[PDB]
């Protein structure tokens, strides 16, 4: 309802898929974490991109 | 999980190996009970020759 | 799901469902260009991947008479 | 009034 | 650099009747698995030899069944959301009583000239249809056009999908999709069939699969090799098949449409056929869908036994016997190591080295040497074993599997092969000091010195003192020891310029005259120990490499 054609599509999903993926890396990371197991963040950014 | 591994060492050549072919030639005929054909082709880099192997 | 998406039937029919996978792939008669490494270890070949990556007379009898 | 294919009235917009 | 281009590719695709007769070219024609009497397989049979080859090639030769009425692939009918049905947008409903019920279909086709006004499924039967017609025209010239007014069976949905204009499929759904869309549970349930509609009929008209292709004509037969349940429902459809031939019957098609189903996809209908034993058919669609401690080995080494290492390694030892003369060939070089000849174990040893085998970081290479007993000893810090045969496998295993190119794991980068149990103990116990303060004297107090650490640990090997009695070790190097950052307890400080400065774990001995620094550190054996096993494990690995 703001932006225009190719930009409130294209900078919507750039906002969705960025907060998404914060937050799913941390959502795991926090599992983990909590249970003292290390794994790089590599790992999980490959397995949520 | 054994080949998962093998694939993580990059070891190719291991890994066919311990695979080997009958274990897709028996698919193929499965599938064409099925009324399915599964070919398999290869396309010449070079002269860009379309070759069906024999399967 | 994303793992039944994706650019190889191959993958998709020896995951799950594969009879799904099968019939409708068949009906379009969908390419796997056997790009990913489960896709070659069911054909039996060499995987993309590793050590696989990459594909791996003159002057004779005119002598001086002498 | 219609703006489509506007970039520079998007790009405002979006600051 | 240019990459070395690979371009392969496999696809799937619906088989044509013509495709499926080039395979078997090969009809099996009788319900017979093998003769009673002469127990050979039977002509004409399901493992016919004219057809599937004599009793390697019966692994692979196909053979095909002729079907006198045609009949739908259960896939593209049954299978949710159906093909067939979404193709010629009829609810599945009123398609499968096409099939499976009493039905009958009016006008299956358009592209040839008709002259009545029925339209349709009819779940009755018309009653002009069946006197007055056949008699009007004759049966003979009745024959010739009855299947173009009104039709029925698999062989009607047939007529439908090879008469289908793909062309017009996609301009009608694409008109009606947006008349919906100028206009709640039902319109976007009917925008979605659209699109998929639109969307099949595109894939047809840029392939060469053919949408009456669908509806099998011919059955391609499992080689018998694959079949030594399958057998029975194979018999079963040729059973049912050969009756309906007598015949010429519409409750016939059913039971041939019916097996056909259960051949290729049982479990789709509801209740699924069963057998004698209470036992559920399975179709096609089914089914597609010891080790001993060693503390002395090295971390790339394990030790195998004879009896295991002399099966593992039979073809190099029977040419390492043939190489050497030994043996005078094959069948020779066999009997030897059958008997046990002692020259086998020699070669046995010479073959095995430099030859690693793979253990299953589950799996990793070892250099395997030949152990007493009849057990696999393996290392501390770790049944199926493989050989590589190939030189390229074995230089895999040798470079990149082997356990010492892999000491950290991939997770975070963490050593994998840490001291760990009794070995970690040692260590503990080896570098726990000495008591100090009120366990080390009964009262408040208001030790030897070695020249070098050599002296030091030779007098613990003469008993002269304990693994973690204090004592003062003379230090010729630079200020290397992990200490508290702390100032010195007291400084003695002489009137002719030398001082001492005490800490808590060393003294040093300086002066304001000459540029002295003498260091001497208070430690015991263990800690010594310990400094010297791994200065002496570097200086011995740098000399011998």
């Amino acid at each position: 309802r703001i932006l225009g054609i190719p930009w409130g599509f294209l900078i919507g999903a750039e906002l969705t898929i960025v907060q998404s993926r914060i937050s799913l890396v941390n959502k795991i990371q926090k599992v983990y974490r909590s249970q003292g197991v290390q794994i790089h963040n590599r790992h999980i950014e490959i397995i949520v991109r | 999980m054994e080949v998962w591994a093998l694939e993580g060492f990059g070891v190719a050549h291991i890994l066919q190996e311990m695979l080997t072919p009958e274990s897709f030639r028996l698919l193929v005929r499965e599938l064409r009970s099925l009324a399915l054909e599964l070919n398999h082709f290869l396309v010449s880099e070079k002269n860009f020759q379309i070759n069906r192997k024999e399967v | 799901r994303a793992s039944l998406n994706t650019q190889s039937f191959i993958s998709e029919a020896s995951f799950q469902e594969t009879a799904r996978v099968l019939a409708k792939a068949a009906l379009r008669g969908r390419i796997d260009w056997l790009k990913g490494l489960k896709e070659n270890v069911v054909l039996g070949g060499v995987i993309p991947a590793g050590t696989g990556f990459n594909k791996g007379d003159i002057l004779f009898y005119h002598r001086e008479f002498c | 009034k219609l703006h489509e294919g506007d970039t520079e009235f998007w790009k405002r917009r979006f600051l | 650099m240019i990459d070395r281009y690979k371009h392969q590719q496999l696809r799937i695709g619906l088989v044509s009747p013509q495709q499926i007769s080039a395979w078997a070219t090969g009809e099996v024609t009788k319900p017979y698995t093998f003769h009673y009497k002469t127990n050979k397989p039977e002509k004409d049979g399901l493992f016919c030899e004219r057809i599937f080859g004599p009793i390697r090639i019966r692994r692979y030769q196909m053979g095909y069944i002729k079907l006198t009425c045609p009949v739908t692939h259960v896939w593209y009918l049954k299978r949710l959301p159906s093909y067939i049905a979404n193709l010629l947008d009829k609810p599945l409903k009123e398609l499968e009583g096409l099939v499976y019920c009493d039905f009958s279909f009016a006008r299956p086709i358009t592209k040839k000239p008709t002259f009545l006004r029925l339209r349709g499924s009819f779940e009755y039967e018309i009653q002009s249809w069946k006197y007055s017609i056949p008699l009007f025209f004759t049966t003979q010239g009745f024959e010739i056009f009855r299947n173009r007014e009104i039709s029925t069976g698999a062989g009607a949905i047939r007529e439908q999908l090879a008469d289908l204009d793909l062309r017009i499929i996609i301009e009608n759904s694409l008109v009606e999709w947006k008349q919906l869309g100028e206009e709640d549970r039902k319109i976007v349930r009917r925008k979605d069939f659209l699109v998929r509609r639109m969307e099949l009929a595109k894939h047809f008209i840029r392939t060469n699969i053919e949408p009456e292709w669908m509806v099998l004509c011919l059955l391609p037969v499992l080689p018998p090799e694959l079949r030594p349940d399958i057998n029975e429902l194979y018999r079963r459809v040729i059973y049912r098949n050969n009756t309906l031939t007598d015949l010429l019957v519409m409750c016939q098609e059913k039971l041939v449409q019916e097996a056909v189903d259960t051949l290729l996809d049982n479990g789709i209908r509801g209740q699924p056929m069963r057998d004698g034993h209470n036992k559920v058919y399975k179709s096609f669609s089914d089914v597609i869908e010891v080790i001993v401690v060693g503390p002395s080995l090295s971390l790339h080494r394990c030790g195998l036994p004879r009896e295991i290492a002399i099966e593992l390694f039979q073809t190099f030892v029977i040419r390492g016997l043939i190489r050497q003369h030994l043996a005078s060939n094959i069948g020779v070089a066999k009997s030897q190591i059958r008997e046990k000849k002692p020259i086998v174990w020699e070669i046995l040893q010479e073959v095995m080295q430099g030859h690693p085998v793979l253990l299953n970081l589950g799996i990793q290479s070892f250099q395997p040497i030949l152990v007493e007993g009849r057990t696999i000893c393996l290392h501390p810090l770790v049944m199926a074993v493989h050989v590589p045969l190939s030189l390229e496998a074995q230089a895999e295993a040798r470079l990149l599997m082997f356990s010492h190119m892999n000491l950290l794991s991939p997770a975070i980068g963490d050593p994998i092969s840490v001291p760990t149990q009794d070995m970690l103990i040692g260590l503990y116990v080896l570098t726990s000091g000495t008591r100090r303060g009120i366990c080390a004297n009964r009262y408040n107090p208001c030790e030897p010195f070695f020249c070098n650490s050599y002296d030091a640990i030779g007098a613990y090997r003469q008993k002269r003192i304990n693994l973690d009695s204090p004592l003062w070790l003379r230090w010729q190097l630079d200020q290397r020891v992990i200490a508290s950052k702390e100032v010195p307890i007291e400084v003695h400080y002489e009137s002719f310029g030398n001082y001492h400065e005490i800490y808590a774990h060393y003294l040093i001995v300086r002066s304001v005259k000459k540029e002295t620094l003498y260091i001497y550190i208070r430690t015991t054996v263990g800690h010594i120990s310990f400094y010297r096993e791994i200065e002496e494990a570097i200086q011995g690995f740098s000399q011998a490499c």
